[PDB]
């Protein structure tokens, strides 16, 4: 997968936002 | 007794730090690395599907609605999250995965 | 102003971080994939170690390699890796997500 | 000037083909 | 005359089996074109289609058409019987120059 | 196949260094290229081959131009080194001046 092509089809509509997994958990560094 | 392996789809919790839900996740690391740290390299399923590039679909018959956000892997503590097997993804499927995460970390 | 770029160390939140994915990324999304440093070197598996006199002490810790807004955190430069410890940051990552 | 920026907006009907200038002349190598 | 850079110049070219003038922008600067009798230049070509090295020439030069930057190549100007035709601004001649060097892979 | 940056590459038949990158040269089947002689003189733009690599002579950097690759049926055959590739981009860098 060429990244040049996969970053040529984002545009601002189709953007996601950080998803959000809470608190840190466990053995999680961060 | 169940250890999340390569290609599996999981529930995972989150949990709110101030006063949350489960969230399904495509398993990108093998069970011998899960079993040995209670980590796991994960990607969230989304039920937002726009066309994002990182975007990749899961086939109807897995049953799973929503789209794996290749770009948003993630090391997560599968033991305190609580993971369930769901289901496993084709070999297709965990490939698209790791050819768009791999070009984006770039891997060689 | 700022935008990680890969293989920058980066200040984020309060504690370094090695960045793995691009400017041309980085910039439009607001996202990075990247792994933490800490001073905390065991010896384990995914470890890798920053050489000496770099601007940031301590082992990128491949294995917890994770997308998260740089922007939210303040992303601030602090030095750029040598292309061996990048180099052997993937190549420890890519093991582990099953790229061979 | 980003090469990827400029690469991304070619097009099949916006190409050129390369231009002719004839026969190599005095000091041309090729 | 020697060519220098940012002229725009009448060049030749004649088809080996039985060709015209057209302008060229020159890149390399005088001092490497008259040791050599050779420039590094770029054509002006009639058919703008939004190619994005395509690099547009102002109205008040009195020169139609556009420069292809990556179109850029080495070329006899004595052989080829160069003619100053006008002077390109700086921002033109910069523009050329990043497209380019882009391509060329330059850092 | 299609030439990328750095390949050292037969051309209609000489040996020639490409400088753009095969991202340009698949898509418009033209590349920038500069051409290689075994006729070295010393002359301010020649960079010189290292020996074993599979081609032999210097790279004339200030003969670079546009060209179309797939008419001359362009042939790999060797890679050059990030060295030469880097020294042929700076000395035509500075003839067009690019600084």
């Amino acid at each position: 997968y060429d990244l040049a092509a996969l970053l040529a089809e984002m545009t601002p509509e189709n953007l996601h936002g950080e998803t959000d997994w809470g608190a840190l958990e466990g053995r999680e560094e961060w | 007794d169940y250890v999340p392996d390569a290609g599996h789809l999981v529930w995972l919790n989150f949990t709110p730090q101030a006063g949350g839900g489960r969230r399904p996740a495509l398993v990108l690391s093998p069970a011998a690395y899960n079993g040995v740290t209670g980590l796991m390299q994960a990607c969230p399923v989304t039920s937002r599907a726009k066309g994002y590039p990182f975007e990749v679909t899961l086939p109807a018959h897995l049953g799973v609605s929503g789209v794996v956000l290749a770009d948003h892997c993630r090391s997560l503590d599968w033991r305190s999250r609580r993971a369930e097997q769901l289901a496993e993804a084709p070999a297709d499927v965990l490939a698209e995965v790791r050819g768009k995460l791999g070009s984006l970390l770039g891997m060689s």
